[PDB]
């Protein structure tokens, strides 16, 4: 059920349970989210350009002057990515997995699926994990890439 | 009272002027407390006045004043030579053992404290006094020992001035 | 009418600690606790801001004072004894207000020692 | 819930939502809960106090340790802490320390609700229907929601004043 | 309590200054639960110095910004003032939720040492007493090698 996908079977030559596995299963979906954000977000700073702008914390207009995939810091945004981290956190103890009933569900607060065009269960369930583990072996090979195989593009 | 943990072969039950004829348990507890607790001020006096003749600690009591623990002088004149801060802080620090860790219990044995083991060793045990009959009768005999010796030693140093050879002869 | 500031638990739990009406204690305890209470607070007032306050010793003259102050009230206490007589204090089959005249004597004595206290704690410190 | 229910309608964004979420008070038990809470609101108390004392005292208004120092001391209340003579350190100590002592061991509040150091649970109804009163729950509210926030508050204070001055 | 996983075999119940004549049945658990974090700590920190001795320093950057190539960072005591507050605060807060993970409050799951690592879960060979007893035997030699190390770390001057 759920993420068992077409491929492969269980995948497991190593969790194996319920209990366990639902938790495995919250951190599998948890890293896949991130994973898409992560990809799609240094795909950003390149083509359309370091876009950011108006008054910040000692970054006011700041074109997002943190540069390169790692972002470095030196004061220039990803000094500001701490507030990212911050808030990232009010989102992980506010809409948690602890009252998260579900796998890795959060009520679905935009109710995209109330027939907007996501769907309960089947593919799109499927479809969510298996992008996640897509992006998050995406986002690793990108990480080895800036690290010494240039830039990402 | 014969049999209460304070009884001694050398003197039996001992009540020369006769302070306990009459039953008055309260009197007795309250007594007992009183001779346990200053019996346990005065052995660590005791040693507080042998030791710093012979060693002293390295450091300094109050950096910020030059003062060192060697240049204090021993006995009933540090009371004057040691920082009244110091000697309030002392005061403070009793004053929590007094109402904190070493609070009677009302219902606990006479010298029992609800934070302290065997011989005193912080962090502790409840009671058994009639295992430890032994020591219970040692820890009052060697504090009714150590009462008339720091009586002494004050007494010694009112008179001789010191706490040198001639304070001890 | 019950009041937090009487009827509430700490205000009850309070009043009933204090010297005056804590269980168990003997009506000697409560004089001397409270005498010692009265002549330790009552030494500053005159050895600060008082006559002789500049002077060398300026805390003996507090000390008397103190004293002093504390003997007036104890007589004052004596004389209520000996009119009202209060008989809270007494155990059974005594002197009607024994205990209360045992409690100011005591608070004479307690008052003695903590005036005493408080200067040897000045001249000392 | 079941033990969590003593402490129950009483945090969360909204006053009935019992936020938790380590897990830190399920499986324990009902006393272990309503000590929790009386950790949470002794904590909360004193930080509301501090928060307070740190801007009396951030502001130029440090009168007992100006006449006792003689001089004006700094603003920045860490560093005021230090010029600050040691005697008026102690007695303060000795302060709380009496307050301490006299709330616990001579005084001690309810075991049902040891945070009543006043004691209001004698004179109390808190059961009660009616609406120009009964609002002790919405008291309890704030009381609680101010004092985590001067929690946090209070530990910024210190963490930026001990860092980024 | 004696037939807890602590005595191996060389001491026997050893308990010479007596924390367990008055040690209550869940204190037992409480500092046991203290030993077994204590020991999987000192495993992790020995690892943690004995290793970048041999195996060099980390192949990276550390700090992108702060130009700390791993090698002016000693492996000893003083890296504490090498490693930046935020490294610093960040292994602080990944340790902090470690615990304020599935709760190891008294009686939890978590308070015995059980967490959920299962690495190693032999299939009850009479093995599950054996691996405990490991784990907490070298633990408690980690905890006295790591105070040598510490030691000998300062004492020396630097690493061994
Ligand atoms: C955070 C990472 C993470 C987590 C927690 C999970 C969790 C899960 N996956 Mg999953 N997966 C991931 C990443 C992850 N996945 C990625 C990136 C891929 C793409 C290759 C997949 C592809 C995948 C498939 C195809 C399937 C699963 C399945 C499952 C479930 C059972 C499998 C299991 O027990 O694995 C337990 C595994 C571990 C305990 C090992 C964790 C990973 C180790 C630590 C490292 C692995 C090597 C890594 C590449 C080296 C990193 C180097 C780094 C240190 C620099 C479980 C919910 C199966 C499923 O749906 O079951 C219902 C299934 O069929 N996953
Ligand atoms: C894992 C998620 C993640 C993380 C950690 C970050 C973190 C960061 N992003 Mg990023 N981003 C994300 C998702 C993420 N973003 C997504 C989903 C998008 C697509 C909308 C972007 C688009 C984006 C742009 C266009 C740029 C960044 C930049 C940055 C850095 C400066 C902050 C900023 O301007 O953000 C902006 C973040 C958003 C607009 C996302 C909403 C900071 C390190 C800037 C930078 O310094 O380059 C590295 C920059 O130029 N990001
Ligand atoms: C702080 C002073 C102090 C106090 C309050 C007590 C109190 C007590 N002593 Mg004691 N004692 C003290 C100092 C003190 N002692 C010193 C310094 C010595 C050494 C000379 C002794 C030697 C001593 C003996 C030899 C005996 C007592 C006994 C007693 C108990 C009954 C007698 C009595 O009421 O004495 C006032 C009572 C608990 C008697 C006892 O333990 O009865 C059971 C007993 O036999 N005491
Ligand atoms: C006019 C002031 C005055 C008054 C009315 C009293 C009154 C009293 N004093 Mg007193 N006393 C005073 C000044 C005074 N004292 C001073 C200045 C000193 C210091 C030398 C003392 C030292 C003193 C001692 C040492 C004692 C008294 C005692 C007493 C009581 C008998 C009585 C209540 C006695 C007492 O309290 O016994 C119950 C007692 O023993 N007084
Ligand atoms: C704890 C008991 C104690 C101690 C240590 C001292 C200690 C001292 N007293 Mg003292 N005193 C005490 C109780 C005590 N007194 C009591 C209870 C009284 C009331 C009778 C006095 C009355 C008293 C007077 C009247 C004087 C002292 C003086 C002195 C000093 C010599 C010395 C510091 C003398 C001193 O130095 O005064 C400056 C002095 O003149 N004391
Ligand atoms: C002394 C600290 C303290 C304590 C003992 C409590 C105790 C309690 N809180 Mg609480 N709270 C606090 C501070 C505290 N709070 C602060 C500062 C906030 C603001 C964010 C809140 C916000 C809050 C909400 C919103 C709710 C509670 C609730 C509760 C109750 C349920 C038990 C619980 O959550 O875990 C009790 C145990 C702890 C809190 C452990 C303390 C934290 C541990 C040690 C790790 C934290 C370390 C931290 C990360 C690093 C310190 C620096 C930091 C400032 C960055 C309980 C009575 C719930 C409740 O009763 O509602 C019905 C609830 O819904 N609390
Ligand atoms: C958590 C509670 C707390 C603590 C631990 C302290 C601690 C301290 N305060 Mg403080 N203070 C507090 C709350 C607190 N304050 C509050 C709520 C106020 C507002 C009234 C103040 C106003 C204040 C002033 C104006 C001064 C201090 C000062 C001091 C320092 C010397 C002690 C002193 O004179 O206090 C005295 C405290 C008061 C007179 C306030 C009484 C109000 C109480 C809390 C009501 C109950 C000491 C570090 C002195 C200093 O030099 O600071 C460095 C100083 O001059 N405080
Ligand atoms: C954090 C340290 C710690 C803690 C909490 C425990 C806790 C426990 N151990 Mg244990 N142990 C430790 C370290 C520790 N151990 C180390 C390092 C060794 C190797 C020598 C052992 C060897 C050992 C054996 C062989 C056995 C236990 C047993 C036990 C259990 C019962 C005994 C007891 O109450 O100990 C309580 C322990 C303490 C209160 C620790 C106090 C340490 C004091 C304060 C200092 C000791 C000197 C220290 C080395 C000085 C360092 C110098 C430094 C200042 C420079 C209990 C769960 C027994 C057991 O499981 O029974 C079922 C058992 O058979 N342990
Ligand atoms: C089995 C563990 C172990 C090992 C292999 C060593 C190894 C060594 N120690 Mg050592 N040491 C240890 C535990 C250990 N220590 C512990 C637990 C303590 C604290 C009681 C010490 C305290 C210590 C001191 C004080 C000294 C050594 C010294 C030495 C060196 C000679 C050698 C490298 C010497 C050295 O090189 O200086 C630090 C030295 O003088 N050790
Ligand atoms: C300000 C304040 C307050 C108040 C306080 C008070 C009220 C205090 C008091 C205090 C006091 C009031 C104290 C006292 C003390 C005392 C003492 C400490 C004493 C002692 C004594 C002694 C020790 C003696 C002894 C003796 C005797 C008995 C006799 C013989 C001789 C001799 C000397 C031996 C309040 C809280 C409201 C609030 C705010 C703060």
């Amino acid at each position: 059920e759920l993420g068992v996908q077409a491929p492969v079977g269980f995948w497991d030559p190593v969790d194996g349970n319920v209990a366990s596995f639902r938790r495995r299963r919250t951190v599998e979906l948890k890293h896949g989210r991130i994973s898409m954000l992560a990809a799609m977000g240094y795909m950003t700073p390149e083509i359309t350009g370091k876009f950011p702008g108006y008054l910040s914390p000692s970054t006011l207009l700041k074109y997002d002057d943190i540069p390169n995939g790692l972002g470095a810091i030196s004061k220039v945004p990803a000094l500001g990515w701490a507030q990212i981290f911050v808030y990232c956190g009010y989102a992980e103890l506010s809409q948690d997995q602890t009252p998260g009933s579900p796998g890795a569900e959060g009520n679905f607060g935009f109710k995209v699926l109330t027939s907007s065009d996501p769907d309960s269960l089947e593919k799109k369930l499927a479809s969510e994990i298996a992008n996640g583990r897509l992006a998050m072996m995406a986002f690793t090979g990108m990480a080895t890439q800036d690290g010494l195989t240039g830039s990402a593009w | 009272f014969e049999g209460e943990l304070g009884v001694t072969p050398p003197m039996g039950y001992f009540d020369p002027l006769g302070l306990s004829s009459d039953g008055d348990k309260k009197t007795f507890i309250r007594r007992r407390k009183s001779e346990l607790k200053n019996g346990r001020v005065a052995m660590w006096a005791c040693m507080g006045w042998i030791v710093p003749e012979w060693y002293r600690f390295p450091g300094e009591l109050s950096p910020s004043s030059g003062l060192k623990f060697s240049e204090i002088p021993n006995g009933m004149a540090a009371l004057k030579a040691l920082p009244t801060e110091a000697w309030a802080q002392m005061g403070a620090f009793v004053a929590l053992l007094e109402l904190g860790p070493l609070w009677q219990d009302e219902s606990r044995a006479p010298g029992d404290f609800k934070t302290c083991a065997k011989y005193g060793f912080p962090m502790g045990s409840d009671s058994d006094p009639v295992k430890n009959q032994y020591s219970l009768n040692s820890e009052i005999n060697n504090g009714r020992l150590a009462m008339m010796a720091i009586t002494g030693m004050v007494f010694q140093n009112g008179i001789t001035g010191t706490t040198g050879p001639e304070m001890w002869a | 009418v019950i009041t937090l500031t009487e009827n509430g638990l700490f205000a009850k739990q309070f009043l009933s600690a204090l010297a005056f009406y804590r269980e168990g204690l003997k009506p000697w305890q409560r004089g001397l606790e409270i005498g010692m209470a009265h002549g330790y607070f009552l030494i500053g007032p005159f050895t600060s801001l008082g006559p002789l306050r500049n002077t060398p010793e300026a805390a003996t003259v507090g000390l008397l004072c103190g004293c002093a102050i504390v003997g007036i009230v104890s007589i004052g206490g004596l004389i209520f004894g000996s009119t009202i007589k209060p008989t809270r204090f007494d155990k059974d089959g005594d002197k009607p207000g024994a205990g209360f005249i045992e409690m100011i004597n005591w608070h004479a004595v307690g008052g003695l020692g903590g005036a005493g206290f408080a200067h040897a704690l000045i001249t000392v410190f | 819930r079941e033990a969590p229910k003593v402490l129950a309608g009483t945090g969360g964004p909204l006053p009935e939502s019992f936020w938790d979420p380590a897990g830190f008070t399920n499986n324990k038990t009902d006393e272990e809960l309503l000590f929790y809470r009386a950790a949470e609101l002794k904590h909360g108390r004193i930080a509301m106090a501090a928060v307070v004392g740190w801007f009396t005292n951030a502001s130029g208004f440090h009168y007992l340790g100006d006449l006792w120092l003689k001089k004006p001391a700094s603003d920045n209340p860490i560093e005021a802490f230090n010029q600050l003579s040691l005697l008026g350190v102690f007695q303060m100590v000795f302060f709380i320390g009496c307050l301490e002592w006299l709330t616990t061991v001579p005084c001690p509040p309810p075991k049902d609700a040891p945070w009543d150091v006043i004691g209001m649970s004698d004179v109390l109804e808190e059961d009660t229907d009616e609406n120009p009163m009964a609002e002790y729950k919405k008291i309890q509210m704030q009381e609680l929601n101010n004092s985590r926030l001067a929690m946090v508050a209070i530990i910024g204070l210190i963490v930026q004043a001990t860092t980024t001055g």
